[PDB]
């Protein structure tokens, strides 16, 4: 046993972003987030 | 003190001060997916006496 023949390492998927309308206008601002939410599982994914 | 000469019989003094608007005001804590806020607003003023 000197071979050892091919396996697969790693995969990735790369998506997009969220589509928005160009002429509706942004309009952001910051704010604190609640330290008693689990926002792991809110953000995991490679989902828009 | 030394001595000076005028041509003149009254001598007047008039000191224009200035209190201008101190540069403090840090900057605002920011975001880069976001918007800005304004900056508030200042005062100078002036003075002026007579002696």
């Amino acid at each position: 046993d000197k071979i050892q023949l091919f396996r697969t390492i790693g995969r990735v998927q790369y998506w997009e972003r969220v589509p928005r309308l160009h002429a509706y206008g942004v309009f952001a601002l910051p704010f604190p987030m609640d330290p008693d939410v689990e926002w792991g599982n809110w953000f995991a994914g490679p989902h828009p | 003190f030394p001595e000076d000469s005028t041509f003149a019989s009254e001598l007047e003094l008039y000191l224009l001060r200035t209190q201008d608007a101190e540069q403090t005001g840090m900057t605002f804590v920011h975001q880069v997916g976001s918007t800005s806020l304004p900056v508030e607003a200042r005062v100078a003023k002036v003075d002026l006496a007579k002696a």
